[PDB]
């Protein structure tokens, strides 16, 4: 059934799953017309499809041109990702298919489910966690490829870089958590923490700059004080 | 008009023949049931008094040969039998009818219920939904699973209903995903009247006699079956408009006949808020919807 607190750690056994989230395939900016009228211009999107344990994301990007002449996209765009996740899993090698797969918004089960009852056996799954992934589009390499991207693409990240020569998956998941949660609650701060030093680079095929043990304490230090400030700035505490 | 007489009434038990009811005394000299409409199915069913568990009985058609019950002290009920010797259920049948030890099946004249509850309802397609070849008659009671439920024990006690899954790969169709699991006109239309039931009478005759066992045995599998049907044909895009109009008359008659006491358990909530609602066909129920709303409010 569902992935909550009391079954954390089953993130980091050796089944093989996948986190799915649609929270960025289908992203609009809304604007006035001529006539004073409401408008949408859809802008590129997409899915954000993690296995916790590796740190492989399957960055699939959701070009503009599929939404043309659809209507409903909102509903679309849910049977759109499951469709993208379907044809993922048929085109790993069997030993590399999922055996579950967690979708991160409940109303992607039913749209997941259907597009795989070929696969019986892979489980589909909600997760009561309140998981950040919305802030995906805030890491600017994944960003910068999304909005570029002039047809459909998928693009291949390791979103832990080379954490795990040094951790565990549980502690690199807990990490990533911490970044994201950190970009989504103040993306401005959260991006001056990780990037106002210069003598600590991102290298060219990483996502986040290269830190020694001792910095990422601090660094992560940095995002809890962070996001427990804006939690009092929010709630006045 | 045909009669379905009894050896004896040796166990206090409440009858019911089709939608009428009445209690008979332990030992009483009740010899059974007169006057029954021929060209209808009818059921004969049974409540023990002593032990109200178990609803049970037996559908039969009167045309198909002469039947009797007879109370078996071993298996503890009524049983339905058939007569092969036409010239002696005359004679003991015209005996209880000069005693006058029979009800009489106490049809109204202006009452077509019967006959709206049961319009597609054959003994032939009961006898393949309740497989027991050897009797012209088939038995049903409040504990009989669905061939679904026992996918989800014993398979020759079974209802044998109709397999509906809406997340079935017989229900989509490969690359129209998401346009069968919104509309499934394809599957109702295709796989399952084309297919499988062949024409819409033998479909409703099958949504009929499975909303009958949930009402008068209280057979879950059977309401679920009932519910599933009614869902694919309002979660239809196209349908037929000859359909839409008789499947409004038969659920009016059904929520019509229901006991108001049993609409919390007989009445899916969430089925019925879709279909008169939110469905393709929330505006083509126009009967069902009127009685629905000024009988059952409540439920939505
Ligand atoms: C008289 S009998 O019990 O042997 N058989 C029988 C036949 C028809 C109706 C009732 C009956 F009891």
């Amino acid at each position: 059934g569902a992935m909550n607190s009391s079954n954390y750690a089953e993130l980091f056994n050796n089944d093989i799953k996948l986190f799915v989230d649609d929270t960025n395939v289908y992203r609009v900016t809304v604007h006035k017309t001529f006539e004073g009228n409401v408008a949408t211009k859809a802008i590129n999107g997409c899915i954000f499809t993690l296995n916790p344990k590796t740190g492989h994301l399957f960055l699939k990007i959701i070009h503009t041109s599929v939404w043309a002449g659809q209507k409903r996209l909102s509903q679309l765009a849910k049977w759109k990702t499951a469709e993208e996740v379907s044809a993922l899993v048929r085109s790993l090698p069997k030993e590399e298919q999922p055996k579950q797969i967690i979708v991160t918004r409940k109303a992607m089960l039913d749209p997941l489910e259907v597009h795989m009852l070929d696969f019986p056996n892979i489980a589909i799954r909600p997760t009561e966690l309140r998981l950040p992934f919305s802030a995906a589009m805030s890491i600017d390499k994944l960003s910068d490829v999304v909005m570029k991207a002039t047809e459909p693409q998928m693009v291949l990240f390791n979103i832990y870089d080379d954490w795990l020569d040094r951790i565990s998956s549980y502690t690199a998941f807990s990490r990533l958590t911490l970044l994201l949660r950190a970009l989504k609650t103040n993306e401005e701060s959260a991006k001056m923490i990780l990037l106002s030093d210069p003598t600590i680079t991102i290298k060219s095929y990483h996502l986040w700059p290269s830190f020694t043990d001792e910095q990422w304490i601090t660094i992560e230090s940095q995002m809890r004080d962070l996001i427990l400030t804006e939690y009092g700035r929010k709630y006045n505490v | 008009m045909n009669t379905v007489p009894f050896t004896s009434a040796p166990i206090e038990v409440t009858i019911g023949i089709d939608q009428y009811s009445f209690n008979v005394k332990e030992n009483q000299p009740f010899h059974g049931i007169k006057d029954i409409p021929i060209g209808h199915v009818h059921v004969i069913h049974f409540q023990h008094a002593d032990n109200s568990s178990m609803r049970y009985g037996y559908w039969f058609d009167c045309r198909m040969g002469n039947f009797y019950i007879q109370y078996d002290p071993k298996d503890g009920l009524y049983k339905m039998m058939e007569e092969r010797d036409g010239a002696k259920f005359e004679n003991i049948v015209h005996n209880f009818k000069e005693r006058q030890m029979m009800v009489s099946y106490p049809k109204i004249d202006e009452d077509d219920t019967w006959y709206n509850l049961t319009e597609f309802v054959q003994m032939d397609k009961i006898r393949k939904i309740v497989r027991k070849d050897e009797n012209q008659f088939s038995y049903v009671d409040s504990s009989m699973t669905t061939v679904q439920e026992n996918e989800l024990s014993d398979p020759a006690h079974s209802l044998n209903y109709t397999v509906i899954n809406f997340k079935s790969r017989e229900a989509i169709r490969p690359g129209h995903e998401m346009e069968d699991f919104l509309d499934k006109s394809y599957y109702l239309n295709t796989v399952m009247l084309q297919g499988i039931f062949k024409n819409s009478s033998n479909y409703f005759g099958e949504l009929q006699f499975a909303f009958l066992n949930a009402m008068f045995f209280g057979n879950y599998g059977s309401s679920l079956q009932w519910h599933a049907m009614i869902e694919l044909i309002c979660s239809s895009a196209t349908v037929p408009k000859h359909m839409l109009d008789k499947l409004d008359e038969i659920l009016y008659y059904q929520i019509k006949t229901l006991p108001e006491q049993y609409s919390d358990i007989l009445l899916n909530e969430r089925v019925w808020n879709i279909c008169l609602y939110s469905s393709f066909q929330k505006n083509s129920l126009h009967n069902t919807e009127k009685i629905m709303e000024n009988k059952y409010p409540e439920l939505l």
